[PDB]
DNA sequence: AGGTAGTCACAGCTGATTGCGCTG
């Protein structure tokens, strides 16, 4: 029941639907209205809720009260959430029944032993002056588009491609991702692209040796059908979302694998990375700090000279969204 | 954190030392025991963490042997002397067995090393080596047990060093070659202590730096199942790999499997 | 192991025999001509492509080498035992990705199974 | 009903107190129970074997250039074949390996059937830089293998391993007749596919008694090769299966003695460069021919030169050590010192050998059953 | 430019965490990442 | 090499041309007395300090263990990689190949189970003797002229002696079987 | 001198429009 095929949800044993449709505050479709009328007139056994962390929302809390069910099962991987609304979930659904021990789970070998890395890249002098000069939300693109971080990401991509490792590169702030992906000439998911293009890109990402690295912009921040991957390189994530970091880590486990987080020194991204890993260290993960990348000068990387680095300031300051 | 264990196996066969005393040579069992004790004292001198064990190989059984001098060394030497006296004085020849039980002594040494390794704290690794001084002739009846002991020592990475006095032993050569130990034949018996201090005293890490005599010509003659004698060419079964000196229509060992 | 359909099999509209039946169904049963032609084409395609699966242990590869198959009005005419196995991922994929999908399927179908 | 829909398990009910502090006794029991996690056998499978004359057939068609296994199928196949040859010669003392490469509808005998591992590894390294062209011919490879193995003695198990990358094979004649001939010759054929299942390979493996498998990834390929390493079970007793082989002692020459006689190695004589004229090595017990590597069959008199420790390493399987009788410490009215390590017996259980009735602790019992494979008391 | 490459490499490779770690090295595998072991 | 081998065996009358290509195509109670004596001697035993080692013994041991000593021999084929020049080494390799082929033929003939092989083994022994007289004796003379310290010919002599002893033993067995 | 509702970025969903293809 998602208003795409309408596979006769009336008279069904197991019904599968989604949020943001059972709690509409606007006019509903005639077929959808009839389906909701049928669905709100009988008891339900074991209403399974997926991604239970985003239950305490303005429109998602009423979904539980808009239907009648006997047992409410909540399943999630990252129960952490800001605004301290997780406590409300204790009475919204019930108590926390099971909490998997991730360390002993990866000890049994059924969960990939991911080697977490927190590698920072120094801010170039041509970028740090603009970073410290402006403060009205215009500094996000400055530490995101750090040339040193760009070189580090390119080096990591090339090194893990030389050993045939599937790489998923998460990158919020899609404006930066646009010039980040076309420079490397690699596929990327802008996010409002289509339904078919994303499906075909994710389908040819796994069973193809020619292409083994993709870029995602906040789209993979939920539970999808992404194939098995070994390397995750996140750049410019959200502010302090422990949920987002835990979800991104969960896309790797399935040292079999390793995931990297790239941050810019002497910027707010340092504090963001520090405060967004406290969930994973509670889970038992240790984030090794990588300051130097071996063989950085061994091969050629982008932004080798200062001319293009200082030219990058012009385009990164060209947003001017005022 | 480098703990070195030196288990010294002394061939205490009464018949060979009795013949040596009859020869009235300059070398006797007393001088050999003194050299072994001095080598053990030097090994304990080299480091605090070093551990020492002395096993006497005798016909009846194997005996664990272990005023201005070091206090611990004094007690160790007194214990060694008391144990060797108790072994030799109470050694009564009861039977026609004359070959020394070298294989049993090596098995006991391996068991003692295994016991010591567990008691070693996890912050330290106990490197273990076994030094054997050979006096009597080699024993062929113990071929299978000796080979099993060699393989067990190789599995746990335990060096086996042989210091042959009079007659060469092929089993000791094979043990030294397989386990990576040093095989040496002493030309002048009174110089046994100097040979031990010069060659077998350093550890394997120290043996890498020091220049040492090259390995001797190790033989690999096999033991016939029905004769237990050294052979050059023999018949070997394809199923059980048992070795026979002569062709047989029906393998004896394969009889077990019906 | 593989059944390949080179284009949607459409009956010959000539000879003035099919068109008479189309007109009769149009003016008698209110049957759309396009709907009936698509139904016949997909019925023949499914009938000739479903003969590669005879028995539980039997397996086979089914491809449709025409972009017209990708449209919903023709996929909906396929039998239900083929619809759920035709995921939306492979509806317009090129030849290379079709070959890759075939390789993965054949490799994963050679392993032993149970009863 | 369901197992998990009944009563929730309370695993912590095991521990109990009677004197307020017996938890130390419980954890001592738990620590004792933690040990003895094995069945006192390192392998626990096939305790014997038989002389195997294995022929390995490698595809050399254009399909080997595919990049399913990085970098290509040929390189990964040859690396895993080197590993397989090493492990197979490690676990089979008197076995022989032959390598056949099929290319352009013909089969080339890359290496003769022998027991030298170094020659096979060198041949594989040389074949790493081969040219992948044409199509494979299973018929020709099987014909060559059958022609070579027809004259081998019956007691040896004749096996053929085929690495079939290409899905198409060209046969100059009917292949099912060749399969029937192989079945009549009691030659076991095993095939490891790379792309997908081929009917002819399945029929061949089923009829000849072998196994046919298809690779999922490199790890699965290595697992299949490792499974092929293990020897097959051997019948009780067939006939007078024996073999004349020598045991060349490694007699090196020292100039301190007057009998220091340098000699060229027969194996090194065939090399382009200067052969190693070392002081000594392995001299043949029959014709005094000199060889450096073992086990290598003698080129002159045909005697098989093997190493006695290699044959003796498997002797513990023939005579496994019987498990010692577990006895509680209180019920043992004897000495309280272990016979192996001389340590004081303070464990609740003491193990006594059935033969010599000696005393062994838990650690010494585990060491004897797992590694030593002999009772120290029984040796005396 | 020839000098531009050297200047950019000097600035980038040794900005904050190298002017002191290298000094300590001058005055003085399981947990190593794969690119740090090559 | 094969052409050189053919000339050295056929032209030099070592073997005939027909045969060349044919193959190509303890004591008494005194021991108890000694045991009792050593037991009594070691019953009163004390550790010693001076008698354990002496300066002369230590010096002799160091001399033996120093490079160039008995155990630490320093010579040990100093420059055999360059001694006896490779021109002779090529000839020695050719002789080794010829001896190996002839002995391979001999050991393939063995064991003799038919009367036909008896003449074949005699002809093989005659060929071996002719090859020895033709090549090894001039080789030994050349070595003596150059005074090479290496006993290169010794291995070939050992192999020939082993083959001759085996053939003589087999002939002796054959004679005894007919008695 | 301190704190909460707009606000921006980026994503999701569903509810309609609206624009290109549609047979041998
Ligand atoms: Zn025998
Ligand atoms: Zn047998
Ligand atoms: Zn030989
Ligand atoms: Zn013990
Ligand atoms: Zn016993």
């Amino acid at each position: 029941f998602t208003s795409d095929a309408k596979d006769k949800p009336i008279g069904c044993s197991v019904a599968i639907s989604t949020y943001s449709m059972l709690g509409h505050t606007t006019k509903r479709s005639w077929e959808a209205e009839r389906v909701m009328e049928w669905l709100k007139t009988q008891e339900w056994g074991l209403m399974i809720l997926d991604e239970v962390h985003t239950i305490p929302a303005k429109m998602f809390r009423r979904v539980l009260t808009i239907v009648q069910a006997h047992c409410k099962l909540g399943l999630t991987a990252t129960l952490v959430r800001e605004d301290d609304k997780i406590v409300d979930l204790n009475f919204l659904i019930g108590p926390k029944l099971y909490e998997a021990n991730w360390m002993e789970l990866q000890n049994n070998g059924y969960i990939a032993k991911v080697q977490c890395a927190e590698v920072w890249c120094p801010m170039s002098p041509e970028f740090y002056r603009e970073y410290v000069a402006i403060k009205t939300k215009k500094r996000i693109l400055l530490y995101t588009m750090n040339p040193n971080k760009f070189r580090a990401c390119q080096f990591l991509i090339k090194f893990h491609e030389r050993r045939n490792d599937k790489i998923i590169v998460f990158a919020d702030n899609v404006f930066a991702l646009k010039e980040y992906a076309i420079r490397l000439n690699k596929p990327y998911i802008y996010g409002p692209t289509s339904q078919g293009e994303r499906m075909q890109i994710l389908q040819n990402f796994k069973h193809n040796p020619k292409i083994n690295t993709i870029f995602i912009s906040k789209v993979g921040d939920t539970s999808f059908d992404l194939p098995e991957a070994n390397v995750l390189i996140q750049i410019s994530s959200h502010g302090g979302s422990r949920r987002q970091e835990a979800q991104r880590l969960g896309r790797v486990l399935r040292y079999n694998a390793f995931f990297y987080s790239l941050v810019s020194q002497d910027t707010q991204e340092m504090a963001y990375s520090t405060k967004r890993q406290r969930f994973l260290v509670d889970q038992g993960y240790s984030f090794k700090v990588i300051t130097k990348l071996a063989g950085m000068e061994e091969e050629d990387l982008a932004f080798s000279t200062k001319e293009e680095q200082q030219q990058l300031l012009q385009k990164v300051l060209a947003a001017t969204d005022l | 954190d480098e703990l070195n264990l030196l288990v010294i196996v002394v061939d205490a066969n009464p018949i060979w030392w009795g013949k040596q005393a009859l020869k009235e040579s300059q070398f006797t069992l007393s001088k050999c025991i003194d050299a072994v004790m001095v080598l053990g004292n030097s090994h304990l001198f080299m480091n605090r963490s070093n551990k020492l064990a002395v096993i006497a190989s005798h016909i009846q059984e194997s005996r664990f042997l272990y005023d201005g001098k070091y206090e611990l060394l004094t007690s160790a030497n007194e214990v060694i002397v008391e144990e060797i006296k108790d072994l030799m004085t109470k050694s009564d020849i009861k039977g026609q067995h004359t070959e020394t039980l070298l294989a049993g002594s090596l098995a006991k040494a391996l068991c003692y090393i295994h016991r010591m390794n567990k008691e070693v704290k996890d912050n330290q690794e106990m490197k273990s080596r076994i030094l054997v001084i050979k006096a009597a002739e080699d024993s062929a009846l113990q071929y299978m047990n000796f080979m099993n002991v060699i393989f067990a020592a190789q599995k746990q990475n335990i060096l086996i060093d042989a210091c042959v006095l009079d007659s060469d032993s092929g089993l000791l050569q094979q043990a030294c070659d397989i386990t990576g130990g040093l095989y040496l034949k002493v030309p002048q018996m009174p110089s046994l202590l100097q040979y031990l201090l010069w060659v077998f005293l350093p550890d394997q890490d120290q043996r890498s730096q020091l220049i040492l005599p090259p390995p001797v010509h190790v033989d690999y003659r096999a033991a016939c199942f029905c004769h237990r004698n050294l052979i050059e060419i023999g018949y070997v079964c394809s199923v059980c790999l048992s070795i026979f000196c002569n062709f047989s229509p029906i393998c004896t060992t394969c009889e077990t499997a019906f | 192991r593989a059944v390949i359909m080179f284009g949607v099999p459409y009956v010959y509209t000539q000879s003035r025999i099919l068109k008479a039946r189309l007109e009769y169904l149009r003016d008698q049963f209110q049957i759309r001509e396009n709907d009936f032609l698509t139904f016949d084409a997909m019925r023949h395609a499914a009938q000739c492509v479903g003969r590669a699966i005879r028995g539980k242990t039997d397996y086979g590869l089914m491809v449709f080498a025409d972009k017209r198959f990708a449209r919903g009005d023709k996929r909906g005419k396929l039998p239900r035992w083929i619809q759920e196995h035709l995921t939306d991922a492979n509806l317009n994929l090129t030849v290379d990705e079709g070959v890759q999908v075939a390789k993965y399927f054949l490799r994963q179908m050679a392993q032993p199974f149970h009863r | 009903t369901k197992r998990w829909e009944g009563g929730y398990e309370r695993t912590w009910e095991i521990l109990k107190e009677d004197e307020s502090g017996s938890l130390k006794a419980t954890i001592e029991d738990i620590l004792f129970k933690a040990k003895r996690k094995r069945v006192f056998e390192h392998h626990g499978q096939v305790r014997l074997g038989m002389m195997r004359h294995l022929y390995v057939v490698v595809d050399g068609s254009r399909t080997m250039e595919d990049q399913d296994l990085k970098p290509n199928r040929l390189t990964c196949t040859l690396k895993l074949l080197e590993y397989f040859v090493e492990e197979y010669f490690d676990q089979n003392p008197i076995s022989q390996i032959g390598i056949i490469v099929t290319k352009s509808k013909r089969a080339e005998k890359l290496t003769e059937l022998s027991g030298n591992p170094r020659k096979h590894i060198t041949s594989l390294k040389k074949a790493v830089d081969m040219t992948c062209h044409g199509e494979p011919s299973l018929y020709n490879s099987l014909s060559i293998a059958m022609q070579t193995l027809k004259h081998m003695p019956g007691h040896t198990s004749r096996e053929v391993l085929i690495i079939f990358s290409s899905l198409t094979t060209c046969d100059p004649s009917n292949i099912y007749d060749l399969i029937k001939t192989l079945k009549a010759a009691k030659i076991r054929v095993s095939v490891i596919g790379l792309s997908a299942e081929v009917r002819v390979c399945t029929v061949l493996a089923r009829e000849t008694g072998g196994t046919y498998h298809v690779i999922l990834d490199e790890s699965h390929y290595k697992e299949l090769l490792t499974h092929h390493v293990s020897p097959p079970p051997a019948s009780s007793s067939s006939e007078c299966s024996l073999i004349r082989m020598g045991f060349p002692q490694h007699t090196i020459a020292s100039l301190s003695d007057q009998d220091a006689k340098p000699s060229f190695s027969m194996a090194h004589l065939d090399g382009n460069t200067e052969p190693g004229l070392t002081l000594g090595g392995y001299f043949c017990p029959q014709c005094r021919a000199k060889y450096c590597e073992l086990p290598v069959e003698c080129k002159i008199c045909g005697l098989t030169l093997v190493s006695a420790p290699h044959l003796a390493r498997s002797y513990h399987h023939l005579f496994p050590l019987d498990a010692f009788q577990e006895i509680p410490l209180e019920e043992y009215n004897g000495e309280r010192f272990c016979y192996g390590c001389q340590g004081e017996l303070k464990d609740q259980h003491v193990y006594v050998c059935a033969v010599c009735q000696n005393v062994f602790c838990v650690d010494c019992d585990v060491f004897v059953h797992d590694s030593l494979h002999c009772c120290p008391g029984c040796i005396h | 430019g020839t000098s531009s490459q050297a200047e950019a490499a000097r600035i980038l490779a040794a900005s904050w965490p190298q002017n002191r770690e290298d000094e300590e090295k001058q005055k003085l595998a399981s947990h190593l990442f794969p690119f740090e072991k090559l | 090499v094969l052409f050189q081998l053919y000339k050295d065996l056929v032209v030099s009358q070592v073997i005939s041309a027909e045969e060349f290509w044919a193959n190509r195509l303890a004591t008494s109670q005194d021991i108890i007395n000694s045991f009792q004596s050593i037991r009594q001697e070691m019953e009163a035993y004390t550790p010693k300090l001076t008698q354990v080692l002496s300066s002369s013994a230590a010096s002799s041991t160091i001399t033996a263990l120093s490079p160039g000593g008995a155990l630490m021999q320093g010579g040990t084929q100093q420059a055999i990689n360059q001694m006896v020049p490779n021109d002779i080494q090529s000839e020695l390799k050719h002789l080794y190949v010829a001896v190996g082929e002839l002995l391979r033929h001999f050991w393939s003939c063995f064991p003799v189970n038919t009367p036909f092989l008896e003449e074949k083994v005699v002809k093989m022994k005659s060929n071996l003797e002719r090859f020895q007289v033709t090549k090894l004796c001039p080789f030994q003379e050349k070595i003596r002229r150059q005074y090479l310290s290496t006993n290169l010919v010794s291995h070939i002599e050992e192999m020939l002696q082993t083959a001759y002893n085996k053939l003589h033993t087999w002939q002796s067995r054959r004679l005894m079987k007919k008695t």
